[PDB]
RNA sequence: CACGCCCCGCCGGCGGAUGCCUCGGCCCGGGCGGCGACGAAGAGCGCGGCGGAGCGCGAGACGCGGUGCGGACCCGCCCGCCCCGAGAAGCACCGAUCCUCGAACGCAGCGCGCCCCGGCGCCGCCGCCUCGGCGCCUGC
RNA sequence: GGCGGGCCUGAGGCGGCGGGGGCGACGGGCGGAACUUAAGCAUAUCAGUACGCCCCGGAGGAGAAACCAACCGGGAUUCCCCGCUAGCGGCGAGCGACGCGGGAGGAGCCCGCCCCGAAGGCGCGCUGUGGGGCCGCGAGGGGGCCCGAGGGCCCCGCCCGAGAGGGUGCAAGCCCCGUACGGCGAGUAGCGCUGCUUGAGCGUGCAGCGCGAAGGGAGGCGCGGCCCUUCCAAGGCUAAAUACGCCCCGGGACCGAUAGCGGACCAAGUAGCGCGAGCGAACGGUGAAAAGGACGCCCUGCGGCCGCUCAAAAGACCUGAACCCGGCCGGCCGCCGGCCCGCCGGCCCCGUCUCGAAACACGGACCGAGGAG
RNA sequence: GCAGAGGCCCCGGGGGCGAAGGCGGCGCGCAGGCCCCGCCGGACCGGCCUCUGGUGCAGAUCUCGGCAGCAGUAGCCGCUACUCCGCGCCCCGGAGGACUGAGGGGGAGACGGGUUCCGCGGCGCCUGCAUCUGGCCGCGGGUGACUCGGGCCUAAGCGGCGG
């Protein structure tokens, strides 16, 4: 996906599927998306990609395939320090308050 | 030195770098003003409705506190039957619905269904000076 | 100069103006270099006299062309509406709030009803 | 504060004092250098809020 | 107080606003109270000094009456006609001495045009205070 | 470089345009009482474009 | 001849003006701006020295398009906005 | 004796301490979140009657146009308004202009094109037009 | 053999429409140190840190259970308070969640599969479209005494829904501006073997390669057999409470020009320096007003002398310390004590390390500022 | 004792009938320190209680700024050298004497500087003495190409390339 996202920064990526592998490479088949065309901005069901919240969902792994490398598809516990995100959780457990009526 | 206790403290860490983890409380008072003043813009937006919504009682999680009884998500979908309503009715009415929620017991049922008949007996519906001087629910409901 | 008799001259009188105009400002600076001027209040008129003219043209041709392609869209990029890279692209309220069609029948079966708690 | 400078200590038998030296031969970056950065700098982190009772 | 949060009570924004205020605000910071025939005629207690208003200097130093001769809004100094510093020499350049607007009371004003129509919007504007704003 | 290139020529050209004092009218305008320019370079003292 | 003879023989330009930041460091012999960062689209803002980026940034010049838009932020191109959407 | 010291007390030098200041900082909360191929951020040149810095602009250049205030000045000379409207300083707010480089876009950066003067960059998407193929067939 | 017509893969070109680059923050995805700590040092630790890289947005990420728990149970996410424990670790140095409880805030849903099958968003598509803020008004102070000038005293008063402040020639509610006051689910899960990580321990999360299901996951000690309690992974969307610079606004028991930003100064990221990446200073105050130096007397000319303006020369500028120096006048002069006072007596250079310093041990020419629990 | 804060100073603390600071001189306190006086200064300043603190210097081869004694001291010796008369300045002209010595202290170009070039004025700076001199300063100017070079072509090289 990063590559394919790369390659045409213009289209969106939603998801990818797996097509063929050899020994030597893997073939993953990418699903992208033209934000632009009237026919999806006027379609309830996709306008989500045209939102510019969702631009390169693949450069910030917000993917499936990020989804899982993060870890976000496990729940409950072994994933409850990776949640809010993995440096952010981090970060909130590791800060000192210092509430002001202390 | 002497007898002291361990510390058992953390060593500070990116105390001059990287990530700002020192996040002092000096808008406490500040932040109290700015929640306020949300909180009465969306009594506004409608005058006769309440702010917050009409929850569960569920006894609390664990035998420690298994005893007492707290506010939670919403009523289960059983519970509604008491009150005869469907779930999108009783967001309408203000009854927030949590149908993931089981009862567990056929107790839990009735202290549930005691509560929506209530809620559903004080509560009034309007579809104009009435509007005016009804009098929202100021604090949780019920609580 | 004063703009009020600028739009008042025809188009391709205006032009005529501006070229003396031209003129006026070259023949001020040939005086400048041969002194060896007056806080020469001409020269410093004329520099703005240029400016008033062409902006009367410009505002002339401006409009007109903006008038031509009124009616049709694919307008000229200038005359198109400015807005912000940012709002040039962002979805507008009916293409934000479009609901999945099922969704809107369900939406209307419960609509909200103001209720006050006694 | 007094941190914006690059200064290292010039080092012994360059006759002057090994403090942090910067390019010039300007001291700084010393709590009592000319603009260095002050010994233990005031911080917020001070409890400026006592509690009572 | 200064129950309205924006306005400023620090001495340097306060003095900075002294200091670097723009002509409209220089000429309502110029202003001297008008005399006691001229108040009850238009019912404004003060105006801005123009430059050829009749002014009385009331301040210790070169007091006096003469009409105004200039106004320097950068200084917030008005030049008055006849108040000048000693002279070196009999004749000499006239140089006047400039004396801050507070001290002046305008005996008689410029009238204008454009001073009447505000003059008159200041008693419109005025009227309505009078009853309750 | 007697030899040189127009956009060498040009930005050489601007500073020995630049090399002048505050006008004299303009020290007294402004009340500066500091003429200086400052910015003001000497061909030998200086090396400009280094 | 380490240092006052030797230095003698430096008749030349190693670095040049760069046309992005017009900075004396283009290098001539490879084409690259050292501080510019021309010819890559990117420039060379590197986070190591903040005493670096604050010489040359956002708001250290003009910003015309920037202020102007900013300015009608503050104005009204906020209702032609509703009107577009 | 001078010198040199200490100067008993007296004036004057060099220096910038001290004391007061003070449109600047620093910290804290708010508010905002508003860039760009409709050319951004940056830079380079140029622009003032007398004009070097800085600011501001862009060959319409120390600004031009419209709108409402505002109400007599314009930091030097000068010239220019002065006026119940005639309109200087100031203030918002819209309309335009916008030179070279720059994501930088005919190709190199300072010079060379090609086409009909419209032009002439690249990666996309979706149409459209013109097409190839012993892919798959179907006729001839 | 050739030659058309469709379908399908692929070419050139045009039209519209997007992409790029900019932000010292916050937010995501990565690649990723080392000094440091362990009184050494290899695992550990710093640290899932700097830095490099690519990304958005006003927030971002997250998010509607293959969840927790074991109860007289809860029930998406995020943030807060709390327990900082359970655990981990040359079980060393260190490290370290969560679930409860009390709060802020609350909002839910869609596709695939599946039935109908161009009813569609119809030059496409039956390899499946479609349905199920601004503008303003704005109060009330007189004499006397006296000063360069009251904003000073001294008698008396006036307005206050305004006595916050700033300006004005001395300390001003009443001189000016203001202020109070208004208005307009499959190459997957799994399993094996390695690496990576976590507090997660016969494994917290991940990945490579091999191998790969159908009812499958979880319940914090593994492995088989039997139950229970609870959920549906391998597809997506979603406000809120949370964060934070530049930028603007207020307040500071903040610093007051060797301070406070590097930068209070008409020209600070400047003058400069470095091939370059880069480094980076110094410099605020005349007065109430420039009134910024009359008249002269002089002078080879400069430059002086009286003065002038001024409350004051405050004269290139407020105060003007010390060091140090020149005129004058006086003495023979270190300290401590005694005495009128030049005589006696005592007196090694301080700080420091050290058993031991006047040390031929070291730092200190002087003096002012800054300088360390 | 220092520096700020919350009080107080019985007609509302001390202040241009002279505040802080400067400078001498007393008195007090074991001492840190204090107090008054006179003069310079010219507008702010305290006592007492409570409170906070970036709170007291002789030293750190301390920072930074001034600056002494050395000291009118060391030093102004690279390339042979100037003199006379013209006001005669080292400038200029006339006359002598010489030097660089044709790989020139000569005539010019590449590069580097980037107006240093020129005419006129002037020495405020600088001309490591002097100046009436000038590379210094002001004030105006000053570089013209079909044929000389760039541009062009390719060399070493380096970019570009469906990928």
């Amino acid at each position: 996906e990063q590559k394919v996202g790369r390659r045409l920064p213009s289209l969106r990526v939603l998801n990818s599927y797996w097509v063929a592998q050899d020994g030597s490479y893997k073939w993953y088949e990418v699903i992208l998306i033209d934000p632009f065309h009237p026919w999806i901005r006027n379609d309830p069901k996709i306008n989500w990609i045209c939102n510019p919240v969702m631009k390169r969902r693949e450069c910030r792994g917000l993917t499936s395939a990020g989804r899982k490398a993060r870890g976000l598809h496990n729940k409950g516990i072994g994933a409850m320090k990776l949640r809010p995100s993995k440096r952010a959780a981090w970060k909130r457990n590791h800060t000192r308050s210092l509430r002001r009526y202390r | 030195g002497r007898n002291v206790a361990f510390s058992n403290m953390r060593r500070y860490k990116c105390t001059n770098k990287g990530p700002n983890l020192i996040k002092n409380w000096f808008n406490q008072p500040a932040r109290k003003i700015r929640r306020r003043q949300t909180r009465l813009q969306k009594a506004k937006a409608i005058f006769p409705c309440p702010l917050q919504k009409l929850r569960p009682s569920v006894t609390r999680c664990s035998q420690k506190f298994n005893l007492t009884q707290r506010i939670g998500r919403g009523f289960t979908l059983r519970e509604l039957q008491g009150v005869g309503l469907s779930a999108g009715k009783a967001r309408q009415i203000g009854i927030a619905v949590d149908p993931r929620r089981k009862n567990k017991s056929e107790e839990s049922v009735a202290r549930n269904v005691a509560r929506l008949k209530e809620y559903l007996s004080k509560v009034t519906i309007f579809s104009p000076e009435e509007i005016q001087q009804a009098i929202q629910h100021q604090g949780v409901v019920m609580p | 100069l004063k703009a009020k008799d600028l739009v008042g001259l025809s188009q391709e009188d205006l032009q005529r103006k501006l070229a003396d105009l031209k003129r006026e400002l070259l023949s001020l600076r040939t005086m400048k270099a041969t002194a060896g001027p007056e806080r020469i209040a001409r020269f410093r008129v004329c520099k703005k006299d240029v400016a008033r003219v062409l902006t009367v043209i410009n505002q002339k041709a401006r409009d007109e062309a903006r008038a031509a392609f009124e009616g049709a869209e694919h307008i000229p990029k200038t005359f198109r509406p400015r807005l912000t890279h940012a709002m040039r692209c962002q979805l507008t309220e009916k293409q934000k709030r479009l609901l999945p069609s099922k969704l809107m029948k369900r939406k209307l079966q419960f609509p909200k009803l103001k209720y006050a708690v006694k | 504060a007094g941190v914006q400078c690059t200064a290292h200590s010039w080092g012994p038998g360059r006759a002057v004092a090994r403090l942090p030296r910067k390019h010039g031969g300007i001291g700084a970056y010393a709590n009592f250098a000319r603009g260095g950065h002050m010994a233990h700098p005031t911080t917020v982190i001070r409890r400026w809020c006592r509690k009572v009772n | 107080m200064k129950l309205n949060s924006a306005v400023t009570a620090s001495r340097r924004k306060c003095r900075k606003a002294y200091f670097t205020a723009n002509a409209e605000t220089r000429a309502k910071m110029m202003s001297s109270r008008l005399s006691k025939e001229l108040r009850a005629e238009h019912k404004i207690k003060t105006m801005p000094i123009r430059r050829g208003d009749i002014v009385e200097i009331f301040t210790g130093g070169h007091k006096g009456t003469g009409k105004v001769v200039e106004v320097r809004r950068r200084d917030y100094k008005i030049c008055v006609e006849g108040i000048n510093q000693k002279a070196r020499n009999p004749e000499a350049k006239p140089v006047p001495y400039p004396i801050h607007p507070s001290n002046c009371i305008i005996k008689e004003l410029y009238m204008n045009g454009s001073r009447y129509r505000a003059i008159k919007r200041r008693q419109e504007r005025n009227a309505e205070r009078l009853a309750r704003i | 470089t007697a030899n040189k290139t127009l956009s060498r020529k040009l930005r050489l050209a601007k500073k020995t345009k630049t090399n002048k004092n505050i006008p004299r009218w303009v020290i007294a305008k402004d009340h500066l009482k500091k003429t200086w320019n400052y910015k003001r370079h000497h061909w030998r003292r200086s090396h400009l474009k280094l | 001849s380490k240092g006052t003879a030797s230095f003698g023989k430096r008749h030349t330009r190693i670095h040049g003006s760069c046309r992005r930041c017009g900075k004396h460091s283009f290098h001539l012999q490879k084409h690259e701006c050292a501080s510019c960062g021309y010819p890559s689209a990117k420039m060379r803002r590197y986070n190591w020295s903040y005493k670096s980026l604050r010489r040359r940034t956002q708001g250290t010049g003009s910003m015309s398009h920037m202020r102007k838009v900013y300015r009608a932020y503050n104005s009204g191109t906020l209702k032609a906005n509703a009107r577009k959407y």
